[PDB]
């Protein structure tokens, strides 16, 4: 949904 | 390792400038910890200390995985953040070292390489398009190329169809037509797949391709997945069966021919449960998805007259959203324009004319349009029949007349004009 951070 | 918790900027650089790679896979190790901590992380203090360019060298240190690993995790947590934080990255030539890092012996490493290039092509059409130019897709559908995707670690084939469904995302412009064929056989194969995420982000892949000119719609319903996405359509779990409607409305506003796949494969079966949803977004798009195919031939508006959908079209004309509302009332006037007398004759027999006259009410311009233009084809089908008056004594019984009659005195052009016609022309 874009961007994902970890 | 806690020796590697809460250090500063300044510690990381003194760390990644030494030239220690022990020292540096430390500090690397540090700078990650930093980068993902919930509560704001550093990324901009990072960005500003010059640590990108050292990182991304880290990612070719093949002979030290740990540091690529550590390296790989930090940029991807640089690369989530806003388009200056995820151009900061690029800039620093993340992108083929993330590519060549696709290939990589170790799972993990691989994994992260994955999810990293999925936020740089997440970010938008250019960076996305930027990653299919250093050829991403053929390593990342290598990943893939197993007899049995149930063989690969579940966390793993997630992030490979998130990826995927950020290549095949945005528009202005759209992917280029020949990634997107070159995608598409592995995205068929991901859509059959049994975990729940991977068909949510799969589904949201095919609403993404779904979305444009005829000529995009072709290459995705050739494909024959418009069964698959029915059934999808029928899931319990909303992350699924959100962007399954969405594919499913993006193809009916194709072609009648690409309408009638939909229909063919038993999607109007679905929607007495998608047209009274609990989730308002789901009423919203189901009702907009029956205004495209009520915009259709008239077989196709029979379909939804033997599925019994017409008396769900006045149920949520009569309660739902206001926005489910305006799709509904575009539904009902695309029905009254191409539809045949009978046809017509049947949409009042279910009870339209009394919630179509309440929606008239509203403070929303375009709306009153839309049901003006509905109740002058219902009155252009009671004129071939000579039932004129038994519609204009209906209107008037609701109090659809005293709405009209107000409607005379209304500051639109199109409003004034249409209500106006209407009252001397049948009241």
């Amino acid at each position: 949904l874009g961007k994902r951070k970890y | 390792n806690q020796g590697t918790v809460n250090w500063s900027v300044e510690d990381i650089v003194k760390g990644i400038n030494s030239n220690n790679l022990e020292s540096q896979l430390q500090a690397t190790q540090a700078a990650r910890k930093l980068l993902s901590r919930e509560k704001q992380p550093p990324i901009d203090n990072i960005i500003r200390a010059g640590l990108i360019p050292k990182f991304v060298s880290f990612l070719g240190k093949t002979d030290c995985s740990p540091i690529q690993f550590e390296s790989a995790w930090a940029l991807t947590n640089i690369a989530s953040g806003t388009s200056e934080q995820t151009k900061a990255v690029v800039d620093g030539g993340a992108i083929p070292a993330f590519i060549s890092l696709l290939a990589s012996p170790h799972a993990h490493i691989s994994e992260q390489a994955v999810w990293a290039l999925g936020n740089i092509a997440g970010d938008g059409s250019a960076f996305r398009d930027l990653v299919i130019k250093h050829g991403a897709i053929d390593p990342l559908l290598a990943l893939l190329a197993v007899p049995d995707l149930s063989t690969l670690a579940c966390g793993y084939l997630r992030n490979l169809t998130w990826t995927l469904s950020n290549l095949c995302r945005n528009k202005n412009p759209a992917p280029p037509l020949d990634a997107v064929e070159q995608i598409l056989p592995t995205l068929v194969r991901l859509l059959h797949h049994n975990d729940p995420e991977v068909l949510a982000d799969s589904c949201w892949a095919i609403s993404y391709l779904t979305d444009g000119p005829n000529e995009r719609i072709e290459m995705v319903v050739k494909k024959g997945v418009v069964p698959q996405l029915v059934k999808l359509l029928g899931a319990t779990e909303l992350p699924i069966v959100t962007p399954a409607l969405r594919a499913i409305g993006n193809i009916v506003t194709g072609t009648d021919e690409q309408t009638q796949k939909v229909i063919d494969a038993g999607a109007l079966a679905v929607f007495p449960s998608l047209l009274t949803n609990p989730k308002t977004n789901i009423q919203k798009e189901a009702t907009w998805t029956m205004s495209n195919i009520t915009a259709g031939r008239q077989d196709q508006i029979q379909q939804v007259v033997n599925h019994g959908l017409v008396p769900f079209l006045v149920g949520v004309l009569s309660k739902a959203d206001f926005k489910t509302q305006k799709e509904a009332a575009w539904a009902i006037t695309n029905y009254t324009s191409g539809g045949t007398v009978e046809q017509i004759v049947y949409l009042v027999h279910c009870g339209i004319i009394e919630p179509l006259m309440n929606l008239l009410s509203a403070k929303d311009t375009k709306i009153i349009q839309v049901i003006l233009d509905a109740i002058s084809n219902i009155f252009q089908a009671a004129e071939k029949l000579g039932e004129t008056e038994k519609l204009s004594i209906m209107i008037e019984e609701c109090g659809g007349l005293d709405k009209i009659e107000a409607l005379q005195r209304h500051e639109n052009e199109s409003v004034y004009k249409a209500s106006l016609n209407l009252i001397e022309k049948y009241f």
